[PDB]
C-alpha cells in the first residue's frame, strides 16, 4: 500500500539538526539520489512510535546486514504525499 | 543490548557453572567473517550441566579501531587531549 | 618549583604554584603565575638623587 | 607549591581526563597523540560508516560521557597513567 | 582580548545556537538569513496547515527545545560554522 525508500549512511540522526531546502520537491529531488541498497513495498503499521516489517530472502553474505540505515522515505501511494522517518533500531526477527 | 547466549558444557569433573572468570567475548560471524566483542553482564545458572550469559556490546571496542575517530567533523568536543601543537594553542585557557 | 619542563607548563597556575614579592617592611607584589607566556623576569624602573 | 603528592593527583587527573573544552564544530585532535592513553569525549551528530544504528547511538553517547582509549595493556592496570605524555 | 581560540569557541557558539530572545509575541526573523546554518527555537502557539495533530505537537515541542536548520549539506559535517554570516 504504500512505496518505501531506506537511505544509507547519512547525516539526519538527531532531532536537533535538520538540512532545509526552499520547497518539498527539491527536498524530495536532493534525497531520490543519494542510495545504497534496497526499497521495496509494504503497507506499514503506524501507531510515533511504530515498525516496518521488511524482507530479504535474496542474501548470499547478509541476513540482517543491510546496517548503515537511520532515515528513510515514504511515499503513500496514491495521495503521493511524502514522508521522512528516522529509524531509532533494527531488531532481526 | 541487551541479549542472551545459552551456553552447553557435559563433560564436566568438577565444574557446574563453575567457568568463571568470564566478562568479555567475540563472536566471529560465520560467514560474513566480520567480527564483534561483547561484555558479559551475568551468568545465570539454568541446571547443572548449561549456564546462560547476558550479553552487552562493547560498541567502542568493536567499531573504533584505527584512525577512524580522527575524521569525524563537525563534533561539539568536550574534553580531549591536545597534540604538541594543539596545546600550546589551548594553552592559555588551560 | 620542581615541575617539568617538558610537559607541565599548564600547571603554572594559581591554585598550583604561588608567587610574592617583599621588602620585609610590608611592600608586597603578588604575581599571579598565569599570566606570565614563558618568563619570570623582574625588572625596575628607579630614580635617585 | 602545593605538596608532592597533590601535585600529582593534580598531574594524574589531567593525563586520565584530558582538558575542558569548548569548541562545538571542531575535528578531535589526534586520538593517538599521548603515549598512556587519551581521552576522548564529544556530543552529536556524527555517523560512523556502516554500522547498526543503534549501536552508533550506544556509541555517541557512550563518548557523549567520555572513553578513555588506552594505548598499552601493560598501563591498563599499572601505576603509569602518572606519565602521560605528548610524544 | 581573550585568546584566539577562546575567540573563535565564542564565535562559534553564536553561530551554532544564535541569540539568547525574550520576544513573547514576534514572527520569526527569516529563516534562511545565515549562510551556514540558522537556529530556531520558540514556543506555542502555533498551527501549521493540515497536519497530524500530534505531529504538531511533536513538532511544537520540537522547536520550543530547538532546530538547527542547515543550509548546505557539505557543511553539515565539516568545520565551517565557524564561519556562518548574515548575508
Amino acid at each position: 500500500l504504500s512505496k518505501i525508500k531506506l537511505f544509507y549512511n547519512t547525516p539526519f540522526n538527531n532531532m536537533q539538526n535538520t538540512l532545509h531546502f526552499n520547497s518539498n520537491e527539491e527536498r524530495d529531488a536532493y534525497f531520490n539520489s543519494k542510495f545504497d541498497v534496497h526499497e521495496f513495498t509494504s503497507t506499514f503499521n503506524y501507531r510515533g512510535v511504530l515498525r516496518v516489517t521488511i524482507d530479504l530472502v535474496s542474501d548470499r553474505s547478509c541476513f540482517e546486514q543491510l546496517m548503515g540505515v537511520n532515515y528513510c522515505q515514504v511515499q503513500y501511494i496514491q495521495s503521493n504525499r511524502v514522508e521522512y522517518l528516522f529509524v531509532t533500531d533494527i531488531q532481526q526477527l | 543490548g541487551v541479549l542472551r547466549v545459552t551456553i552447553d558444557l557435559v563433560s564436566d569433573r568438577s565444574c557446574f557453572e563453575q567457568l568463571m572468570g568470564v566478562n568479555y567475548c567475540q563472536v566471529q560471524y560465520i560467514q560474513s567473517n566480520r567480527v564483534e566483542y561483547l561484555f558479559v553482564t551475568d551468568i545465570q545458572q539454568l541446571n547443572d550441566k548449561v549456564c546462560e550469559l547476558s550479553l552487552v556490546p562493547d560498541v567502542v571496542m568493536t567499531y573504533t579501531q584505527g584512525n577512524v575517530l580522527n575524521t569525524l567533523n563537525n563534533v561539539n568536543v568536550i574534553r580531549q587531549h591536545y597534540t604538541q601543537t594543539e596545546y600550546e594553542q589551548n594553552l592559555e585557557q588551560i | 618549583l620542581g615541575l617539568n619542563p617538558i610537559n607541565d607548563k599548564h600547571l603554572l597556575r594559581p591554585n598550583i604554584v604561588t608567587a610574592e614579592l617583599t621588602d620585609y617592611a610590608g611592600n608586597r607584589l603578588p604575581i599571579d603565575l598565569s599570566l606570565i607566556e614563558t618568563n619570570l623576569e623582574f625588572d625596575s624602573f628607579v630614580t635617585m638623587g | 607549591r602545593i605538596s608532592q603528592d597533590e601535585l600529582n593527583n593534580v598531574k594524574k587527573y589531567y593525563n586520565m581526563f584530558g582538558y575542558e573544552c569548548n569548541d562545538y564544530s571542531t575535528k578531535l585532535s589526534d586520538i593517538t597523540s599521548m603515549s598512556i592513553c587519551n581521552w576522548v569525549q564529544f556530543k552529536g551528530i556524527w555517523t560512523l560508516p556502516n554500522v547498526d544504528t543503534g549501536h552508533m547511538n550506544m556509541l555517541r553517547a557512550l563518548f557523549e560521557a567520555g572513553v578513555r582509549l588506552w594505548h598499552k595493556e601493560s598501563d591498563m592496570i599499572n601505576n603509569t597513567v602518572v606519565n602521560n605524555v605528548i610524544i
